[PDB]
This record gives structure tokens, sequence and C-alpha cells, in this order.
């Protein structure tokens, strides 16, 4: 049984700029001829959809999943996402510890994009600061800084089952921008190994 | 009284490392590829300013480290604590490369630079004793040798076996101690504030600053002791392992001052001796030096 | 049969505090059947015990005896996990903290004599147990020269306390 | 004769533990410049022997091959010639062995 | 007791020493280059400088001539010592066997091995042990003692 299904039904294109940027929401009126539809069919299921309002409930959800990682709370994580992003966001924490947490969001979030037997794919623009630092075994800090606010701006998939009567709007990935900055550098040192040769082989 | 300058000099060199240290903000990942002959290829993301060649050899094997005596960034010898500074291509130095020139300058450099903190930590602080100068020689003279002035009340007075024996056993403590070279790039404005009191460190300060484009020069600190370097030197003091005083030889137009060269003869750890060899070494190293 | 020294690799520290100093890496690594003797294992084991990584590791190259080249392959998983999941920075920071052996479980079987006679045959098996620490080997002991050892006997003669006395 | 008693483990801990009965360190070891790798002072290198040894192999299987039978050891000096090497006229009145790689570095 | 002892004790016979170090004779010369045991190679290099000079002594020798079919096995050797590697040798005056020793066996019995070969031979060269250059520090210290002397 499958409630989410991998990757995005049709894939939004930010424009470079945008994160300056009333004028972007005229922009999806613009492109509600391509979006409108897909807007239809999930409010035909539940006709409470909204683009204005929906932000502020996926925004929730997405700083609740963040949460569970700092508590390890992985069942309620669970709800919070679906089964496409969970394996991303827990398995390399094994046997970590990670502080983590939200500071005021820098701009208000918005729906960008949909594009939906039948799984509403909601796409959603949000700009935050938050801290992060995640430690070894033995506590030895690894990677991001304990108390310094980060700002990132990325663009986050939610996905919702419209036919099933239990179906819940769920995190299922994250679109991130070109014009993105660079994540920051690991704390340890890595070693890029030569070439692997047999004794006959010689370097070259 | 000549503590009050170490302790002066200590902490300018102190202060230096400290706005260097602050001038680096973060740490950036240099992408160093390696040169050298063995196991080339290698690429390491290293930090900028901060890591140093012998964390490299750390991350290949302790062999490297023990038999890796320099480095050569991107054909320039680097010293195996020197900080890395930015993406490059680095090979290592070992004693028995198939031309240790350069690396037997580095050594003679730093025996000289040994020779010179003994001299001033020798005598008793009555006495007063000023540096003028470390003699380049080569390596088939026999004996590295260390310009030192001394005053007025000491020109009467010349070193016997049993004091030259005391020299050894000083030197050889420090040896023992085994005290890390510490390597600053310094402006001159600020090295010749440090050495003010010695002129004749001032003017080998001018020149070193006259040669290069900027004002920077190389000064070296073992402990407290602080010295100017011709160039790359010993990463620490216990690669030496036979260590001998084997005369000195007084200047005769010495008027002003009484200059004295003093000879000596070192051996790396790597490198050992037999005793009858050595004996030999040590009885051809008591012959004046001249430079040539 | 018991497997604690794996569940020692599963332990986690607490996040370390501010004001606490870098903890050192601790990798315990084991092989529990060996068709080995745990007798004749153990004196490799009580040499190496100590000794830094490559020194180890170079020995164990040269040694004639077939539980060398196990303990050098032994060696070498620990080796390889350890900058693999340990974060280990740098692969010759490693010295050898433990190095033992313990008997595993093994097979009976009957020795025959051709004279009618029979024995009893064991097919022996092993477990072998080391725990790597990062970091170089601890520096030797220095023995006590003539001048410690008669203060010491100077120290304990005043510490005496008189005996059955008011 | 059998043991009068069980000897202790203590005592047969003792005999074990003694040091002319522990396993002794090797202070030889040396590295192979050629190779990279360790070796034994008076030990020759054994990974740059690997390609030595396989090329006489290599060599010798020409070498079998061009003679075509027992018993066929020639009279006259032999020499092996690699691709991209011609013989000269010093290498007259002398077997040649050709070889299909060129000439190896390490061997002139 | 081996003290005094010019002769090792190999094979199951005096005999069998001499077949055997005839046979490794015999395949010495088909190959000029074999790997035995070290005690083997050392008592066996004595007798293949012999056989040189033998060969340098001349083919019309009729004690060579008797001596080259009995340690040679294989007959089509003997053209071979005296038009191959008596020519090759005659500027030589000795020492035409080189041995080595190589890495013991790994075959559970931990044997020393060692590599005998004839000098001058068309084979690769063995990584034979390269002497420290002059211009080490300590050489060039004694280089310094030189010029003065
Ligand atoms: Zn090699």
């Amino acid at each position: 049984h499958l409630a989410c299904t991998a990757g995005i039904f049709d894939p939004y294109v930010p424009p470079e700029g945008d994160a300056r940027m009333l004028t972007q929401r005229t922009e999806r009126l613009r492109k509600n001829a391509a979006s409108q539809l897909a807007i239809r069919k999930i409010r035909e299921f539940d006709a409470n959809f909204k683009t204005k309002d929906f932000p502020e409930k996926a925004k929730d959800i997405f700083i609740e999943a963040h949460l569970c990682l700092n508590n390890s709370d992985h069942d309620r994580l669970h709800t919070l996402v679906t089964e496409h992003c969970f394996p991303d966001m827990v398995w390399d924490l094994k046997y970590k510890t990670v502080r983590w947490g939200f500071v005021e969001s820098l701009e208000p979030a918005q729906v960008v994009h949909v594009r939906c037997n039948m799984y509403g794919q909601v796409t959603v623009r949000l700009h935050t600061r938050q801290t992060l630092a995640i430690y070894d075994r033995f506590g030895r800090l690894m990677y991001g800084q304990e108390d310094v606010p980060k700002d990132v701006l990325e663009y986050v998939v939610f996905e919702r089952h419209l036919m099933n009567p239990y179906g819940s709007w769920r995190m299922h990935a994250k679109i991130v921008p070109a014009w993105a900055p660079p994540k920051q550098p690991i704390l340890k040192t890595l070693m890029i190994p030569g070439p692997q040769l047999k004794p006959w082989e010689e370097y070259e | 009284s000549p503590t009050e300058l170490t302790e002066m000099r200590n902490d300018l060199f102190n202060r230096e490392k400290s706005r260097q240290l602050s001038l680096t903000p973060r740490t950036e990942k240099i992408e160093v590829k390696h040169v050298g002959k063995t196991d080339p290829g290698t690429v390491f993301v290293m930090n900028k300013n901060i890591s140093t060649p012998y964390s490299c050899a750390m991350h290949l094997s302790e062999w490297y480290c023990s038999k890796s005596i320099l480095a050569l960034v991107d054909g320039q010898p680097w010293d195996m604590y020197k900080p890395l500074t930015k993406s490059c291509e680095i090979k290592f130095l070992t004693f028995k490369d198939p031309d240790p020139k350069e690396v037997n300058k580095a050594y003679w450099r730093s025996c000289a630079m040994m020779l010179g903190c003994v001299i001033e930590r020798a005598f008793k602080d009555d006495y007063v004793v000023s540096l003028v100068r470390a003699p380049e020689v080569p390596v088939i003279a026999g004996a590295f040798c260390y310009d030192v002035t001394l005053d007025k009340r000491l020109d009467e007075w010349m070193p016997t076996k049993e004091n030259l024996r005391s020299f050894t056993k000083d030197a050889h403590a420090l040896i023992y101690r085994d005290l890390p070279f510490e390597t600053l790039d310094v402006d001159a404005r600020v090295a010749l504030e440090i050495f003010q009191h010695n002129k004749y460190k001032v003017d080998f300060i001018e020149e070193k600053a006259s040669q290069n484009p900027e004002r920077i020069v190389k000064l070296h600190r073992i402990g407290d002791f602080i010295d100017v370097s011709e160039g790359p030197l010993i990463p620490r003091t216990s690669v030496c392992f036979q260590y001998e005083v084997s005369a000195v030889h007084n200047l005769n137009p010495s008027q002003p001052n009484l200059i004295r060269r003093f000879q000596g003869l070192s051996l790396p750890t790597h490198l050992r001796a037999q005793f009858t060899i050595w004996d030999k070494l040590v009885e051809r190293s008591r012959k004046m030096v001249t430079e040539d | 049969i018991s497997r604690k020294w794996e569940k020692k690799n599963k332990i986690v520290y607490p996040p370390q505090l501010p004001g606490e100093p870098r903890r050192p890496a601790e990798i315990y690594h084991c092989r529990r059947q060996i068709k080995y003797s745990k007798d004749k294992m153990w004196y490799l084991a009580k040499m190496i015990r100590g000794m830094s990584i490559d020194q180890a590791l170079a020995q164990l190259e040269f040694n004639d005896k077939k539980g060398a080249q196990i303990i050098k392959e032994v060696l070498l998983e620990a080796q390889d996990m350890a900058v693999r999941d340990h974060n280990v920075e740098f692969r010759s920071n490693l010295h050898i903290a433990e190095s033992t052996s313990g008997r595993g479980q093994c097979l009976k079987r009957i020795r025959y004599h051709g004279r009618g006679r029979f024995g009893i045959m064991e097919k022996v098996y092993c477990h072998y147990f080391v725990k790597l620490v990062e970091g170089p080997p601890p520096p030797p002991e220095v023995p006590k020269t003539a001048v410690d050892h008669a203060k010491d006997y100077i120290q304990q003669l005043r510490s005496r306390t008189i005996i059955h006395t008011l | 004769a059998a043991p009068k008693n069980r000897r202790t483990i203590e005592v047969n801990r003792c005999r074990r533990r003694n040091p002319q009965k522990l396993i002794k360190i090797k202070n030889n070891i040396d590295i192979c410049p050629e190779c990279g790798h360790l070796k034994q002072k008076h030990v020759l290198c054994g990974y740059c022997y690997e390609k030595v040894r396989q090329e006489t192999t290599k060599i010798r299987q020409q070498i079998g091959a061009q003679e075509g039978g027992p018993f066929r050891a020639p009279s006259v000096e032999t020499m092996v010639l690699y691709t991209g090497e011609k013989p000269s006229e010093k290498d007259q009145g002398k077997r040649i062995v050709e070889r299909n790689i060129k000439r190896p570095s390490w061997f002139t | 007791i081996s003290h005094g002892r010019v002769y090792r004790r190999l094979g199951l016979g005096p005999e069998s020493r001499i077949h055997l170090l005839r046979n490794l004779l015999t395949g010495l010369v088909r190959h000029e280059r074999i790997e035995a045991t070290w005690a083997r190679a050392d008592e066996m290099r004595g007798y293949a400088e012999k056989l040189i000079d033998y060969g340098k002594l001349g083919d019309t020798n009729e004690r060579a001539m008797r001596m080259a079919d009995f340690w040679l096995t294989e007959k089509d050797l003997i053209p071979k010592l005296f038009k191959v590697l008596a020519p090759r040798f005659q500027g030589q005056n000795g020492n035409y066997t080189r041995m080595l020793q190589i890495p013991n066996r790994k075959e559970q019995d931990r044997a020393k091995m060692a590599v005998i070969e004839y000098k001058g031979n068309y084979l690769p060269p063995l990584p034979l042990p390269h002497r420290d250059s002059n211009l080490t520090l300590l050489n060039q210290l004694l280089l310094g003692l030189q010029q003065d002397l």
C-alpha cells in the first residue's frame, strides 16, 4: 500500500529574485490557468483548500517535523511527512544528537503551485532562520552552530491522498532553487583517495 | 635584565599569532593534491591557514610523519608545521632524498639558531652578550658557525674544554626537551621593535626586508628564544642525535667588541655516526671556517 | 553465547557540554568464531598490547603465525569502521588499548587409532577481543631511580603509626 | 607416570607469561622505496618483485612458444626485444624474443 | 655438531645430493634464474661457478665434455655452455653467479628462499640494492674531510 508517490507531478520553476519579492500573489492569479483547475481538484474533496490560508497549516507541519528530530519523535514524524520524505530525514542522523530551533520567519509562507487515484501536491514557499548543531556519538560537535541563526529559503511540497477518506496533508519533498546558497561545510576533513591500481598497472 | 627582554619578546610573538589567527575567519576548505612520488594524486580538503603538512602525514600513516622533515608546496619548500594557505600541490621531503642540499641547509640553519640560544643563556645574567648573525657556510666546511659579540669585560675570557662540554650539555638538554620550532613571518617594523636593543640584529632584519618587495621577515622562536632565519628550519629540536661544540674562534679585528665565531657539529637521529667517525668529524670541526 | 563486545560499539554518549574536553574515540572489535586456539592467540595479543596501530600492523606483516594474519585482518576492519563511522580524521592516530582472546564453541569427535585405541578429538574455536583508542600509545613507564626509592622509604617510615599503645 | 596433582592456573599462567615464552618485537622492519611497502633490511621488496616474476613468465611464455619443442635450447646467445625497439648489428647471431608490450621502465 | 663441516646434507643421500644438485644445475642453465631454498642455493653456487670454468677450458677438452654430459641431463644444453655461457664469461674471472635473499615462502613451512642467477644474462635485472649517494649530509661531511686531506 502506497499513500504517496515519489517525484513531483509538475515541477514549478522558481524565478531568481523571488526572495526580494501582492506582486508574486498576482503571478499565481495570472498562472491560475495552469493551477486553478488543479486547485479545484483539491477543493472538490476538501472545499476549504485556499492558497492564501494553506501555508499556515503546512508551516506547522514543517516546523513540527524538524522538532521531532530533536526529540527523535519518529512516530510523530511519520504522520507529519509522507513515506518518501521520512527515509531522507532520519537515516543519516543515526547515533547523532542534533539541536534544532526555529527563528522568526523572514517572510510569510505562500502557496506557489499545485498539481495533483488522486494525490494533491502543493508547492509552498518558505524563508525562515534556524539554528542547527549536530554532535558525534561521543558528544563532539561535527556540524552547525548551537546558537547562530542561518537564513534559508526553500520550497516545500506537501502531498495528500484525495481519494482516501483518511487522507491528510503530509510533507513529501522540498524543491531547492538553484539560486539558493550552498550548505555550510562540515567541521571534519575528508580525503579523496587516489586511483587504485594493480601491481602490474602504473600510476597515470 | 635579559629575562625582561624575553618576556616582552614572547608577548609580541603571542600577540602577532593572535592577530594572524583573528585575521582568518572560519575554516576555509582548500583542495591540496599530493604530488609526492609515493601515493601520488591524493587530494585532502584542509582548513586554510590552520592545517599544516604534519596533519596530512597523520592522515596517511605514521611513517610519513617521522620521515617527513619538509614539504614542497607548489614546488616551494614549506615547513612541516607551517599552516597551509591555499589549494596547491604538496610533496614531502625526507633526510634520504637524492638531493638533500635543500634539506641540509634547513638543518644547518636550525642548528645555528639553536647554538645562538645556548650562548645567550649559557652566561650569567650579569654578563651582556649580543648576537650579531649566523654565518652561512657549506656543509662541506665541516661545522656550522654562529657569530656573537661579547662585552669588554670578557675580552680576556676564553672557554676551556670543560666549558665547551657544558655548552653541549645545555644544547643536549634542549634536544631532550624537544621544543617544536615556531614560525612567524613578521614585518620589519614589528621585527625592528622586537630586536631594537641588538643593533646587529636590526641590520639583518633590514637586509631580509630589502630583498623581498614587502617588509615581511622570517622569524623563528624556540620557546622563549627568538631569532631570524635565512630559510626553513627543522620542525623540532629532537631531530638532532649527536651534538658538540667543537671550538670557538675570535675574529682578529674585534676592537669595538669581541666577535667570536663558534664551531659546532650536529647529526640527526635518522643519520647516526660511529664513535670513531664522530671523533674525527669533531676534530675536523675545530678548524676556523671562513666564508667563500 | 554472549555478544556484549558489539554492544560496546553501540553505546551513545550524551552530548558534550561546552565545558568538556573533546572525548577520545574508543572502538571495540572482535571476531567471534576463529578456528584457532585462544591460548596460542593470547601470546600474540599480549605482545601487541599498548602498541601503536602502525607498529602492530608492521610486526604482523612479518609474523610467521597464522593467528597474526587474522589479528591484522581484525585490526584493519576495526580501523575502517573507525574512520567510516567514528569520525576518525587521521588513520595513523590509533593505538592498541586492549587485546585479548576468549574461548569459542568447539566440536567433539572420536580419534581412532590403528591398534583399537581411541581418543577425544576436539575442533577448537576461539573469540578475539580488541579495543582501539584514538591517539598515540601512552608513553612507557619510567622505572623508579634510587633517589625516588629512598625518599619513599623515609616517607613510609614517617607514615608509620605506633601499634598497641596508649 | 601421571601428574600427582592438578597444576594451578596461577602456576601455569606464570610459565606461559614468562618473558622467555612471550613473542618478541622486531626492529628490522624497513620500507621499500620502489613500491613504498614494508620490507626487512635483509629481505627484498615483493610488490615490485611481483611485476618482475610475472614479467619473467610472460617472457618465458613467449620463449616457449618460439622454441616449440623440448630439448631445443639454442647454442647461441638470446636477447629480448620489446615493441618499438629494432634489432641492431650487435644483435645479429643471437636468439631474439619479441614482446608485444613496450620496454618496461625498470627493465633496461 | 656442525664444526668444520664443509658439505651440506641434502636429499636422501650423497648420491641424491649430487642428483638434486645436478637437477638444480641443469634447471639453472636452461633458465639462467632459479628460486630455491637458501641452504640449497648456497651449496650449489660453488658448483655453478666451477662449471663456467669448465666451459672456459674449451670444447675439445675430454674432461669438460664428460663433466658437461654428467651434470647436464638435457643434452641440448651442452652446446649452449660452450657457445653461450663460456663466451659470455670470458672477460669475467669469477663471480659468475649472483645469489640474493627472497622473502620466505608463505606455504606454512616458512622456508628461507633465495634466487640464484647467472650474471650477464638477458633476463630482466633483479631489484638489487642501491648504496646511498655521496650527496647525503654524512657523505658530504666526509667529502669535506677528503678535500682537506
Ligand atoms: Zn617495491
